[PDB]
RNA sequence: GAGCUAGCCCUGGCCAGGGUGAAGCUGGGGUGAGACCCAGUGGAGGCCCGAACCGGUGGGGGAUGCAAACCCCUCGGAUGA
RNA sequence: GAAUGCCGGCAUGAGUAACGAUAAAGAGGGUGAGAAUCCCUCUCGCCGUAAGCCCAAGGGUUCCUACGCAAUGGUCGUCAGCGUAGGGUUAGGCGGGACCUAAGGUGAAGCCGAAAGGCGUAGCCGAAGGGCAGCCGGUUAAUAUUCCGGCCCUUCCCGCAGGUGCGAUGGGGGGACGCUCUAGGCUAGGGGGACCGGAGCCAUGGACGAGCCCGGCCAGAAGCGCAGGGUGGGAGGUAGGCAAAUCCGCCUCCCAACAAGCUCUGCGUGGUGGGGAAGCCCGGGUGACAACCCCCCGAAGCCAGGGAGCCAAGAAAAGCCUCUAAGCACAACCUGCGGGAACCCGUACCGCAAACCGACACAGGUGGGCGGGUGCAAGAGCACUCAGGCGCGCGGGAGAACCCUCGCCAAGGAACUCUGCAAGUUGGCCCCGUAACUUCGGGAGAAGGGGUGCUCCCUGGGGUGAUGAGCCCCGGGGAGCCGCAGUGAACAGGCUCUGGCGACUGUUUACCAAAAACACAGCUCUCUGCGAACUCGUAAGAGGAGGUAUAGGGAGCGACGCUUGCCCGGUGCCGGAAGGUCAAGGGGAGGGGUGCAAGCCCCGAACCGAAGCCCCGGUGAACGGCGGCCGUAACUAUAACGGUCCUAAGGUAGCGAAAUUCCUUGUCGGGUAAGUUCCGACCUGCACGAAAAGCGUAACGACCGGAGCGCUGUCUCGGCGAGGGACCCGGUGAAAUUGAACUGGCCGUGAAGAUGCGGCCUACCCGUGGCAGGACGAAAAGACCCCGUGGAGCUUUACUGCAGCC
RNA sequence: CGAUGUCGGCUCGUCGCAUCCUGGGGCUGAAGAAGGUCCCAAGGGUUGGGCUGUUCGCCCAUUAAAGCGGCACGCGAGCUG
RNA sequence: UGGGAGAGGGUGGUGGAAUUCCCGGAGUAGCGGUGAAAUGCGCAGAUACCGGGAGGAACGCCGAUGGCGAAGGCAGCCACCUGGUCCACCCGUGACGCUGAGGCGCGAAAGCGUGGGGAGCAAACCGGAUUAGAUACCCGGGUAGUCCACGCCCUAAACG
RNA sequence: CCGAGGGUAGGGCCCGUGACUGGGGCGAAGUCGUAACAAGGUAGCUGUACCGGAAGGUGCGGCUGGAU
């Protein structure tokens, strides 16, 4: 049947992407915590 | 003269539609339309603030002239009468001798080809706009400003009118469409006559799809819901109200008055509505 | 977190074929004039049969499955909310 | 040593289940260490509105080639979407950007919020919408509207020529629009040809033929032809289009007005450029100087912004055209021509799937376009087939039980069962015919029946063409022929009577309930005069609504018909300028502390003093409620009638053993051989009853009762047969579970149901196929029940607060 | 209570005997036939249907008879629901 | 042809009296009602009086034993549209007449549908009296309805 | 071919019968009230409407077949 993951590059970048994270107090904290933890990627990668 | 249908479907049994006999022009004046931004009852928060709205036919908003004191003394000819889906009244297309074109809501009996005009000296003829002070006591009028130069507010729905009961200083006394007795300032403009399309009240929508066409989504009784939803919600089996009948938000909905207490316009209300 | 689901907003798209035959229109009859009747034309409808499409009624299978809801037969809607 | 402990390792079940759609395989020849599994060939089968082809998303090198087979591949592997390497994606015209706006987002101005932030006109962003210039063929192992070939086109810059008041983010026009139905003419596509071109073929009885088989085109600029769309011309006035305006709008006059003209597309033709089959021979070559022609069918596509009808009344902005403003009129703009200029990103491959979403090469899910032929009334349905693509990544045998999917069945025919559950029956089209009731539509496909193939003869109308022929769509009449049977295969209603519920089409518990539930038109009550009520928000701001009482919110009821009675004492709501109570506050009789005192400080009565409450009214489609006992008639029985207690008032009409009736299978009647169900009645209604509506109601229903006809493997009562499994052999090889085990019956015993204790009985050791009585078998720290001064949802006249409102 | 699945049916039985029938008896208010009552006897047998979920029960038509009870109200790792 | 009388009919308009309610004023202890009473209303200021407003319905006098219409029925006043009828003249047609099964149309009141309207009145209904009872007669409330538009109903002591 | 008739299916009219139900006629001395006849103690009747154990009452309009 129709499962729950229906990938969509525009959706992905507009929802979890770098710019959406920056435009918000909580998104900036997300970037801050993932940097402090040393994540290799701070946001999902999408081809664009 | 609302039109009936033979019962060739269960819904065509009772469905009645307006007769459209007074309409003479079937597409609107491109100069005077703009797009009507549908809300679905959602406010700028995105939240439903008026339930059960949405999904009706597409509409273009026809700009209507509710000022009319815009063009005192300039006569206009009534060129067309048209269907307007944003209001119950029909609208008349005016060609002013200026060349300027405008929509008014179409009073009763208004004839295509006659002329109308606005101002302190206009004739007392159906379709003319005078300050309230200059319209004789007894005249049945529509499209009435509530405060001067603020725009026609009262008596705009199909069939409605206000009647001029008397004068008192700078104010006239109107019997509003609801039976209320109110003082409206005499410099307020009003239009001579009652609104047209008075058969509008006798339309029988006839089926449920009709309500959907008009943007009306189905309305759920609070007694069909659960406690988390409604004061009438819950119960094993059917259930009477079991408390004073109440809104989804808990206030009483059989009798409880809700006009603000100390509202300044109270000074200007002679008699609250009737019936 | 509404890329699942629910509702709404914007903009696009889709609905084989067959059936039934509303109003109106025309003509004919009718009458003081009418109502109205008949024929033809017409092609209405949360109209009918039925694919796609959308469903999920009954039964059977499946039950460490092909599948964390599937399969087969049957069945509902299919110009409309 | 135990924590259903944690991490890891390794056992057991077990060579067990399984190896993923039952579309299907066999053989020969190659290759190689090794082949059912890779390559080739022949035979067979499967899809063919796809299981074929082309886009979009998503994926991200999976594409092509060489060399590989440890692992991955449910077997094998020499093969592969796998390993290693190398190669491969070419654009002014395709898509996106340097263009436009949509919701929405963002946001100079501005507004609001302890902070973070929230709003917000313009403007900006935002597309699968608008706008904008490329078609055909060839080439590569792999890209091509991109390279190449042929023929077309767009914009930008500079120039020459001719023309013009040139000039805009400003004005206007236009862009610019719905649903259903639809005309003319075309194209796409398809069918036939006794015509044209072609390698061939004559079999097995016949045919050397008007034979079989194959093919008979595609693109094209100007010009022209056919079919359409768009569009009035001139003049005068002018105060409107937030400056101006010759434009636009408004008024007048004149002419043109089925037209025309101009303009713009579609189709055809068109210089020219391509393509070009079977067959045969080795993707190639030939065929071939290939031929490329006539007739017919014909779109849902094109002309298009076409036409008609309808109500629910159907985006914007730019490009473009026109107007003028600053300005400039040595400029500028328009037309024509010439030369130059033309950037960034995508382009491989998969794409109904082994490459996307489902942990898997997973029977599931995934938007758009093409989707051929024949027959079946039609069609995208169904059967078979073209092109093209496949046989589903374990096989080989056997021919048990049992299971699944399927076929048939003597006599009977629902006797099965909770239930005809299931499976039969019926089944398309044409014709005949068709009941109660009805809201006159319907009920209706009611029911029930007849017809249906093939051949010969005759003949009617519609399309094409010419009016004929020919092709083509519907037929009508007659005479025959064959079979068990003519919708001969495939796809395709079983019917009726009667009741309950709900008017109806719709909606719902994704994944145990589709319903009588929700919704629904319709009815009533109630609130709301607009900065409305109401809703979301601390606010600003929004929605309501660019609406205005024929409107909008809330609530119940639920088409329609006939109706909806009595109670206002309690609760709610509504009205009440009196009275009673009432907070801060006002007032300050009169006290108190301290100081020598002026004073300073504190308590403080009467009295004035809102809402709310009390109190007086009203109000039921507001919350709700609508009696008891006793007696009585000239047979009996029963009480129209009476008496009395009580209430705010004592349940009216209609209905009633009911979706409600406990006693209950009430009693009677019907249906049956027999009826706890059903239907019709009765009424002592445990415990109906009138908008939590009451009683009916045509039509409707995958709802729930009851009956009958038809027909049956449901059954008496089972039999046989098919295939996929099960079974045996080769390959690969799980699982939950498991204290250890050398694990029998009975009668007892035991924590009360013993393989394990006692006594007796029985029993050589180990398996394989089967069945399920036991191992209080597995699974799940019982969901029932209680317990915990555990938790959570929900209620209210429980307590206490809070928002909101007064 | 770290789970002993709970009514009825179906299927398959097996056991007790306080015997429904069939066999053997004594007494009888046993003339015969038929019946009553008790004794012995568990070998075998003990039907088909209507109603209801029913067990049970009532009813129809039969019968030699239409027995009662145990087996976790026998039997859901056997089915049904 | 020339005239006449008439509440004949339809539409529109429009005038004053009266009642009810509302507001202002003034004023106080009752008003109302009956056979008598009581319910009811009134110091929250009623009744009675003055002024202002709103709204609906019916038209006093004239008015009659009157007039008109086929009947049902028709009454302030005004305009318009329209029917019937009578008289005079003796001018025109030349029996063109009478009746009339069916048919069609009209048809008080009440009642029904859909809108509106609602002052007075008033079935139902509530209350107060009366009475043995009093589902009545009397009194206080009161909803349909009575009024308008359209559409039905088609009855009557529709009687002379 | 037609054809008595038989079968199947569905209609129409009539007769008989039916749990129960509706009123109707009738019947020496039943129960409740007293509606009508006198102004019958509320003049009566009337069509309609609603209500009521019952006769009846009441609304609206009509009649005199009403009285003084
Ligand atoms: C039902 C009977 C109750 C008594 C009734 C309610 C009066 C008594 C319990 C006693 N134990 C049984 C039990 O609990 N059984 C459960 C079973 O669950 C499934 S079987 C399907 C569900 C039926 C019953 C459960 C409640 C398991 O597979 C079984 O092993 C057993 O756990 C009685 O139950
Ligand atoms: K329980
Ligand atoms: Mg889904
Ligand atoms: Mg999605
Ligand atoms: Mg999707
Ligand atoms: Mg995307
Ligand atoms: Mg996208
Ligand atoms: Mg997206
Ligand atoms: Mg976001
Ligand atoms: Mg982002
Ligand atoms: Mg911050
Ligand atoms: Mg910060
Ligand atoms: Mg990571
Ligand atoms: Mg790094
Ligand atoms: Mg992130
Ligand atoms: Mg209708
Ligand atoms: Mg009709
Ligand atoms: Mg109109
Ligand atoms: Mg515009
Ligand atoms: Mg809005
Ligand atoms: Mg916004
Ligand atoms: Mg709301
Ligand atoms: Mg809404
Ligand atoms: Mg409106
Ligand atoms: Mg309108
Ligand atoms: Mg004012
Ligand atoms: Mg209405
Ligand atoms: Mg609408
Ligand atoms: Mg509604
Ligand atoms: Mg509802
Ligand atoms: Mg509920
Ligand atoms: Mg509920
Ligand atoms: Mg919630
Ligand atoms: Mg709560
Ligand atoms: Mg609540
Ligand atoms: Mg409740
Ligand atoms: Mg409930
Ligand atoms: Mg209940
Ligand atoms: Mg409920
Ligand atoms: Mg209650
Ligand atoms: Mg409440
Ligand atoms: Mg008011
Ligand atoms: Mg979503
Ligand atoms: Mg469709
Ligand atoms: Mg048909
Ligand atoms: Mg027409
Ligand atoms: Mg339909
Ligand atoms: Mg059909
Ligand atoms: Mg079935
Ligand atoms: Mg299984
Ligand atoms: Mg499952
Ligand atoms: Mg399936
Ligand atoms: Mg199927
Ligand atoms: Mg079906
Ligand atoms: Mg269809
Ligand atoms: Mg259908
Ligand atoms: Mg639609
Ligand atoms: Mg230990
Ligand atoms: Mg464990
Ligand atoms: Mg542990
Ligand atoms: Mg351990
Ligand atoms: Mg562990
Ligand atoms: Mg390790
Ligand atoms: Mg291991
Ligand atoms: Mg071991
Ligand atoms: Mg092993
Ligand atoms: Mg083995
Ligand atoms: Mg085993
Ligand atoms: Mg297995
Ligand atoms: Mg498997
Ligand atoms: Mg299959
Ligand atoms: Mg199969
Ligand atoms: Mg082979
Ligand atoms: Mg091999
Ligand atoms: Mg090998
Ligand atoms: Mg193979
Ligand atoms: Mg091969
Ligand atoms: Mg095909
Ligand atoms: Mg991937
Ligand atoms: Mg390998
Ligand atoms: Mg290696
Ligand atoms: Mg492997
Ligand atoms: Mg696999
Ligand atoms: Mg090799
Ligand atoms: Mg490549
Ligand atoms: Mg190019
Ligand atoms: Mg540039
Ligand atoms: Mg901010
Ligand atoms: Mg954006
Ligand atoms: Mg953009
Ligand atoms: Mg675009
Ligand atoms: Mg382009
Ligand atoms: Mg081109
Ligand atoms: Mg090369
Ligand atoms: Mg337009
Ligand atoms: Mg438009
Ligand atoms: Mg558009
Ligand atoms: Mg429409
Ligand atoms: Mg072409
Ligand atoms: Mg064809
Ligand atoms: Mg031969
Ligand atoms: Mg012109
Ligand atoms: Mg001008
Ligand atoms: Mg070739
Ligand atoms: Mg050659
Ligand atoms: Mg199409
Ligand atoms: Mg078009
Ligand atoms: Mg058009
Ligand atoms: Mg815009
Ligand atoms: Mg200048
Ligand atoms: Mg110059
Ligand atoms: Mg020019
Ligand atoms: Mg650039
Ligand atoms: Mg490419
Ligand atoms: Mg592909
Ligand atoms: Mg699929
Ligand atoms: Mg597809
Ligand atoms: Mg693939
Ligand atoms: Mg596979
Ligand atoms: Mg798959
Ligand atoms: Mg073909
Ligand atoms: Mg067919
Ligand atoms: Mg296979
Ligand atoms: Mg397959
Ligand atoms: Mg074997
Ligand atoms: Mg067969
Ligand atoms: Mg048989
Ligand atoms: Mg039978
Ligand atoms: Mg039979
Ligand atoms: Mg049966
Ligand atoms: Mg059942
Ligand atoms: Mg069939
Ligand atoms: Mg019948
Ligand atoms: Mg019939
Ligand atoms: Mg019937
Ligand atoms: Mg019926
Ligand atoms: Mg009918
Ligand atoms: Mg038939
Ligand atoms: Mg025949
Ligand atoms: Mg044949
Ligand atoms: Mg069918
Ligand atoms: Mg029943
Ligand atoms: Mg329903
Ligand atoms: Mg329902
Ligand atoms: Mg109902
Ligand atoms: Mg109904
Ligand atoms: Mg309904
Ligand atoms: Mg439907
Ligand atoms: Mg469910
Ligand atoms: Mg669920
Ligand atoms: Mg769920
Ligand atoms: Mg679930
Ligand atoms: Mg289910
Ligand atoms: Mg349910
Ligand atoms: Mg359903
Ligand atoms: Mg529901
Ligand atoms: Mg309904
Ligand atoms: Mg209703
Ligand atoms: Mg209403
Ligand atoms: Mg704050
Ligand atoms: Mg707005
Ligand atoms: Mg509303
Ligand atoms: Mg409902
Ligand atoms: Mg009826
Ligand atoms: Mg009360
Ligand atoms: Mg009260
Ligand atoms: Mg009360
Ligand atoms: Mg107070
Ligand atoms: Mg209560
Ligand atoms: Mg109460
Ligand atoms: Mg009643
Ligand atoms: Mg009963
Ligand atoms: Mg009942
Ligand atoms: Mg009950
Ligand atoms: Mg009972
Ligand atoms: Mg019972
Ligand atoms: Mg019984
Ligand atoms: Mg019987
Ligand atoms: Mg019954
Ligand atoms: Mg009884
Ligand atoms: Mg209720
Ligand atoms: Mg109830
Ligand atoms: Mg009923
Ligand atoms: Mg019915
Ligand atoms: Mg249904
Ligand atoms: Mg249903
Ligand atoms: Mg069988
Ligand atoms: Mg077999
Ligand atoms: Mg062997
Ligand atoms: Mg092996
Ligand atoms: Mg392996
Ligand atoms: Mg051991
Ligand atoms: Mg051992
Ligand atoms: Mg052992
Ligand atoms: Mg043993
Ligand atoms: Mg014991
Ligand atoms: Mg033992
Ligand atoms: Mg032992
Ligand atoms: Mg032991
Ligand atoms: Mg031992
Ligand atoms: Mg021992
Ligand atoms: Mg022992
Ligand atoms: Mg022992
Ligand atoms: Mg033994
Ligand atoms: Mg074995
Ligand atoms: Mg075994
Ligand atoms: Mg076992
Ligand atoms: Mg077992
Ligand atoms: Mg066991
Ligand atoms: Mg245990
Ligand atoms: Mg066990
Ligand atoms: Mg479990
Ligand atoms: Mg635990
Ligand atoms: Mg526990
Ligand atoms: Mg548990
Ligand atoms: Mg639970
Ligand atoms: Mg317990
Ligand atoms: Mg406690
Ligand atoms: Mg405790
Ligand atoms: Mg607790
Ligand atoms: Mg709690
Ligand atoms: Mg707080
Ligand atoms: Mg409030
Ligand atoms: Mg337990
Ligand atoms: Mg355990
Ligand atoms: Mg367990
Ligand atoms: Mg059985
Ligand atoms: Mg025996
Ligand atoms: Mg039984
Ligand atoms: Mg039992
Ligand atoms: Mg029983
Ligand atoms: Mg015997
Ligand atoms: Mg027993
Ligand atoms: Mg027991
Ligand atoms: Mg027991
Ligand atoms: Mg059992
Ligand atoms: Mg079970
Ligand atoms: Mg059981
Ligand atoms: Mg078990
Ligand atoms: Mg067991
Ligand atoms: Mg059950
Ligand atoms: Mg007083
Ligand atoms: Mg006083
Ligand atoms: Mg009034
Ligand atoms: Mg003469
Ligand atoms: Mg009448
Ligand atoms: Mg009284
Ligand atoms: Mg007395
Ligand atoms: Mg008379
Ligand atoms: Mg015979
Ligand atoms: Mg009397
Ligand atoms: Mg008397
Ligand atoms: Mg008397
Ligand atoms: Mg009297
Ligand atoms: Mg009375």
């Amino acid at each position: 049947m129709k499962r729950t993951w229906q990938p969509n590059r525009r959706k992905r970048a507009k929802t979890h992407g770098f710019r959406a994270r920056m435009r918000t107090p909580g998104g900036r904290k997300v970037l801050k915590r993932r940097r402090q933890k040393g994540r290799w990627r701070l946001t999902p990668a999408v081809r664009k | 003269a609302v039109k009936k249908f033979k019962p060739y479907t269960p819904s065509r049994r009772f469905m009645t539609v307006a007769d459209f006999s007074e309409i003479t022009k079937t597409e609107p004046e491109k100069s005077l339309v703009k797009p009507l931004k549908k809300t679905g009852g959602r406010n700028n928060q995105g939240r439903i603030t008026v339930r059960f709205r949405g999904g009706g036919h597409k509409r273009l908003y026809r700009i209507i002239d509710f000022k009319r004191w815009d063009k005192v003394g300039i006569p206009a000819k009534v060129a067309a009468i048209e269907y307007d889906p944003n209001r119950s009244a029909r609208i008349a297309l005016l060609h002013y001798v200026d060349g300027e074109k405008r929509y008014i809501i179409a009073p009763d009996g208004l004839q295509v080809g006659q002329q109308v005009v606005a101002g302190p000296d206009a004739p007392i003829q159906v379709g003319n706009a005078l300050p309230l002070r200059f319209i004789p006591v007894g005249t049945v009028v529509h499209a009435v400003e509530l405060e001067p130069k603020k725009g026609a507010k009262l008596a705009r729905a199909a069939g409605t009118s206000a009647q001029i009961q008397g004068r008192e200083g700078d104010y006239v006394i109107l019997r509003l469409p609801s039976g209320e007795l109110r003082k409206v300032h005499g410099e307020c403009y009003a239009t001579v006559g009652a609104v047209g399309n008075a058969d509008h009240k006798n339309i029988v929508l006839g089926k449920a799809g009709r309500s959907r066409w008009l943007g009306r989504r189905p309305h759920v009784r609070g007694a069909a819901m659960n406690p988390v939803d409604h004061p009438h919600g819950g119960g094993e089996g059917r259930a009477p109200r079991g408390r004073p009948p109440a809104s989804p938000w808990g206030w009483q909905t059989k009798g409880l008055k809700t006009r603000k207490r100390r509202k300044p316009s109270s000074r200007f209300i002679i008699a609250r509505r009737k019936k």
